[PDB]
């Protein structure tokens, strides 16, 4: 528990980091989170608003 | 500048889908102009039919 300084400076960038990944799970209102997924569900002039 | 039946002047349009859309007259996604329609049976009908 001395070492505290450097274990946060290592526990902030990985938990930044992995927030950055769990990002990309997220719809932000979109039909689908996954690209493909809109790809092949939807006509292409609609698939460019998702 | 051709002729078509009254229900299908839907189809000429952008990012459209369809037996004249895509088998007759196709217009690209950024088509800037516009489309013109109106009722010919006066002059493209015929008895027996055209």
């Amino acid at each position: 528990s001395a070492l505290g300084k450097l274990q946060d400076v290592v526990n902030q960038n990985a938990q930044a980091l992995n927030t950055l990944v769990k990002q990309l799970s997220s719809n932000f209102g979109a039909i689908s989170s996954v690209l493909n997924d809109i790809l092949s569900r939807l006509d292409k002039v609609e698939a460019e608003v998702q | 500048s051709f002729v078509i039946r009254g229900d299908e002047v839907r189809q000429i349009a952008p990012g459209q889908t369809g037996k004249i859309a895509d088998y007759n007259y196709k217009l690209p996604d950024d088509f800037t102009g516009c489309v013109i329609a109106w009722n010919s049976n006066n002059l493209d009908s015929k008895v027996g039919g055209n």
